[PDB]
């Protein structure tokens, strides 16, 4: 209708495949069958290299050099084709190494997005062989349906604009394309559906800012201590103007004890008494007001733009998670898990000792802002909260610490039937369908997804759910379940490994 | 370079003037406040905010007024509202967007050169240089007198006259810039002194401060203002300045240089300067009198210990359950004070 589906995958010197290789895809279904380790994962890694910024494979250099089968100057290219009723799109990549300098910064890459039927893998290879990089960037001036990008960020932005999807659809597609075992419902929903948006990075910045503020506080305290020591000298001078020289010398000694370089070289002589007084004046009228003003400004800014916004951000993330869960529940209504039955998702907030301590500290911080102490009580209240955040961030691999700065761990999820494998598959498929669909529409523009794996009845409902949601599927199986795929999938791709080389043969049943 | 951005962000977050400029209702608030300083503030603010709906009025008017009072854009002393320096800075910035007098002129350059010469000759202690400079200036004046005696009186052209008039207005109008700054400087000194007295409260400090007759509340701006207002009192030159201003204002080129408000401002310069300078010493005297009264009352220790007890009570109050009506209505421990006797039920006897 109006949905692109995958048609073929083409490889050239990618991983363990030598030379040109091609694999076909059936409009109904296809299974990538073959012995383990023969290259089944390599094909899907090649496919996923073109869809996400950081794939979970171990890097491009290993695939380029066939980790070694190819050393020195070399070229590698990959492509993938999607088709619909009267339209075709092609995504490709060409990466080469000039010499033996096998390094991350010595690999030269280009990404290609095309619609015209004249753009093929061999054409790209010929242009590279004839002109290197300039001939690859020259075809944009000699044709219309070609777009080269020497940058994966802009390429992915254009790709996400072409198929009107969100910024996390392809990441979710990659995560559910190699998942091994269907774990508990909470573990699946907290690891394979929701995105990682923890706030461990902001906590370090907040702690650093607080440590910066402590220095200004220390300077202010030092200035106040100096003034308190200097005042008795001023009192003693008035007493003298009314024997007492010993007390004045003692006071001047005490004042010199606390000095930090201002009263560098003076004495207990009555000639030096005015000098002390001048210092006192400089403390009273110039230094102390400036230090107090700077301390108050830093305290207010750190307390408002720092620790206050972090918790609001976390609460907003939790609210967004709840709203998305409601949308997913609305989506899942249009299906029958059992005759006249459907699933529903419920989220319940959890409680923890660290959470209670954090909330009590936050209440203390809120209550301490109404005291008029020139900011001392406010600073003391903020210090404990910053300490709690520091302690949580220090050990970021505990349930208590992750319950503070990770929104996904502030909830517990439950499933209602208003079986674990079937429920997990239904939730995963519903999430994929919701991610791969434009807002206000129910028809995906990107249709192909990849799955890994159960009796015949166990897999009989997954196919029905996929067909209901309107998704095309590519399954990966070993040579073990070649009995039920013959009934649902209507094609097959076989990978034969012979030495250090692999070949693909696509055939129907 | 990096620190400048941090400073700008801090100023954006904290300084009252930028907050006022970035506020949603900045133009109408600025207009109303400027008109005022030329309850009642709340009433006038509500009246102005009424016929500007576009874009419950009395509630938001009070809320915004208290927001500005909290931000220290305006100050509330007892029941009255007084302006600060941030408000005047914002007004000066806003009303200079229409007409600003140029300072890249020849008259300003000549003024700068003469002022630099004067300062440089004033910082020199050697007598020989002073004698040489005096002789040179006397010789130059004598040469100009000799030239004038031949009938070579020089008169400024129309453009030069207009430039000079505008520059004189620009220089003279800047003498009122920092009148609110001095008062703002004194208020914070008052607050700091009261806080130090409370936090200390030691009676020896209070007794020593009360015994001495030396004035408190000393700030760097206060000394500059005192030096300015001391020279302002020498009327032997104020009269000459006023007469020269009156002579200048009667020139054909005046209408093309200054409009009516500027001519009025230049007309009554000396009287307004003296009148406004005399209104700051009274504020300082009132501040000192209030500080001495507060010190003589002698209730600082009570304030300190009651504050400590209130802090303890507020810390304790966070550990009870306020969601249960049973605990919210549990009787507390406070004695009866100000007992009003029951009316005798004789009624008609």
């Amino acid at each position: 209708s109006e949905t692109f589906i995958l048609t073929s995958i083409e490889l050239y010197n990618w991983g363990g495949f030598q030379g040109y290789h091609r694999a076909e895809i059936d409009p109904s279904g296809t299974a990538v069958i073959g012995p383990t380790g023969s290259g089944k994962t390599t094909l899907v890694d090649a496919l996923m290299t073109l869809l996400c910024a950081n794939p979970r494979y171990r890097d491009l250099v290993s695939y380029v050099r066939g980790v070694i089968a190819r050393q020195g100057k070399t070229v590698t290219a990959i492509a993938a084709t999607l088709e619909r009723d009267g339209a075709q799109v092609r995504l490709g990549a060409v990466l080469w190494f000039e010499g033996t300098s096998s390094s991350a910064s010595d690999l030269k890459k280009l990404w290609l997005l095309s619609e015209s039927p004249e753009q093929t893998l061999e054409h790209w290879l010929s242009q590279h062989h004839a002109g290197g990089m300039r001939a690859l960037r020259q075809m944009e001036k000699d044709g219309m349906g070609i777009w080269p990008y020497p940058s994966k960020k802009a390429f992915l932005a254009r790709l996400r604009d072409y198929f009107e999807v969100g910024e996390n659809a392809f990441t979710l597609l990659n995560r559910a394309a190699g998942l091994k075992q269907l774990n508990s419902i909470d573990e699946i929903f907290r690891e394979l559906v929701l995105d990682d948006r923890s706030a461990f990075e902001r906590a370090a910045e907040v702690a650093s800012s607080f440590d910066d503020l402590t220095d200004i506080h220390r300077e202010l305290e030092t200035a106040r201590k100096q003034q308190r020591s200097l005042q008795p000298v001023a009192d003693g001078w008035e007493r003298y103007r009314a024997d007492q020289k010993t007390e004045l010398a003692k006071r001047m000694s005490d004042a010199l004890k606390a000095d930090t370089g201002a009263l560098a070289e003076v004495g207990r002589e009555l000639v030096d008494v005015p000098r002390y007084l001048e210092r006192l004046r400089v403390l009273t009228e110039e230094a102390l007001p400036e230090k107090l003003k700077r301390f108050l400004e830093y305290l207010n800014r750190s307390s408002d733009d720092g620790v206050t916004q972090l918790l609001s951000y976390i609460d907003h993330e939790v609210s967004m998670i709840e709203e998305r869960l409601d949308d997913l529940n609305s989506t899942m209504q249009r299906v029958d898990f059992q005759p006249g039955r459907y699933l529903r998702l419920v989220a319940k907030k959890v409680i923890h000792e660290s959470l209670r301590t954090l909330q009590h500290a936050q209440r203390q911080l809120n209550s301490a802002r109404f005291i008029d102490d020139e900011g001392e009580s406010h600073y003391k209240a903020l210090q404990a909260l910053v300490g709690l955040l520091k302690d949580a961030c220090e050990h970021s691999r505990n349930q208590g610490a992750k319950a503070l700065l990770d929104p996904r761990f502030r909830l517990e999820f439950a499933v209602s039937v208003i079986e674990k494998e079937i429920i997990a598959s239904y939730v995963l498929t519903a999430s994929l369908s919701y991610a791969l669909c434009p807002d206000g529409s129910s028809r995906p523009l990107f249709g192909t997804i990849v799955l890994d794996q159960s009796s015949h009845a166990v897999a009989g409902r997954i196919i029905a759910a996929l067909r209901e949601f309107g998704l095309h599927a590519v399954f990966i199986t070993p040579n073990k379940e070649m009995r039920l795929l013959r009934h649902h999938t209507r094609s097959a791709v076989v990978v034969h490994r012979r030495g250090v080389e692999s070949s693909l043969v696509s055939l129907s049943w | 370079a990096q620190q400048r951005s941090e400073r700008y962000v801090s100023a954006r977050s904290q300084h009252p003037a930028w907050l006022l400029l970035a506020s949603r209702r900045a133009p109408l608030v600025l207009g109303c406040l400027r008109t005022l300083f030329e309850e009642d503030a709340l009433q006038a603010l509500s009246e102005m905010l009424a016929a500007y709906a576009s874009q419950a009025t009395h509630l938001q008017a009070g809320r915004e007024l208290r927001e500005w009072i909290k931000r220290r854009l305006v100050v509330e002393r007892e029941g009255r509202i007084y302006a600060t320096d941030a408000l005047e800075s914002a007004i000066q910035f806003v009303d200079s967007l229409d007409s600003r007098i140029m300072t890249s002129t020849a008259s300003r350059l000549s003024v700068v050169q003469r002022e630099i010469e004067n300062l440089e000759t004033g910082l020199n202690p050697s007598p020989t240089g002073r004698i040489a400079s005096l002789r040179r200036r006397i010789q130059d004046l004598e040469h100009e007198l000799a030239r004038v005696e031949a009938g070579h009186v020089d008169v400024l052209d129309e453009a030069q006259a207009i430039e000079g008039m505008r520059e004189v207005y620009n220089l003279a109008t800047s003498l009122r810039a920092d009148f609110r700054r001095v008062e703002d400087s004194w208020r914070e000194a008052d607050r700091a002194l009261r806080h130090s007295i409370i936090s200390e409260h030691r009676g020896e400090i209070v007794d020593r401060l009360l015994d001495g007759q030396d004035a408190l509340l000393n700030t760097p701006e206060g000394r500059v203002f005192e030096s300015f207002q001391q020279q302002l009192r020498q009327s032997a030159e104020l009269e000459v300045m006023r007469e020269r201003l009156r002579t200048i204002l009667r020139h054909p080129a005046v209408p093309k240089a200054l409009n009516r408000p500027q001519q009025r401002e230049l007309r009554w310069l000396a009287l307004r300067l003296v009148r406004e300078s005399q209104a700051v010493l009274q504020a300082r005297a009132r501040s000192e009198r209030d500080v001495r009264g507060f010190m003589k009352t002698g209730l600082a220790a009570e304030h300190h210990r009651v504050g400590q007890l209130l802090n303890d009570f507020f810390n304790l109050a966070l550990s009870v359950d306020w969601q249960r009506q049973s605990e919210r209505r549990k009787p507390a421990c406070l004695p009866p004070v100000g007992v009003a006797i029951t009316g005798v039920p004789a009624i008609e006897r």
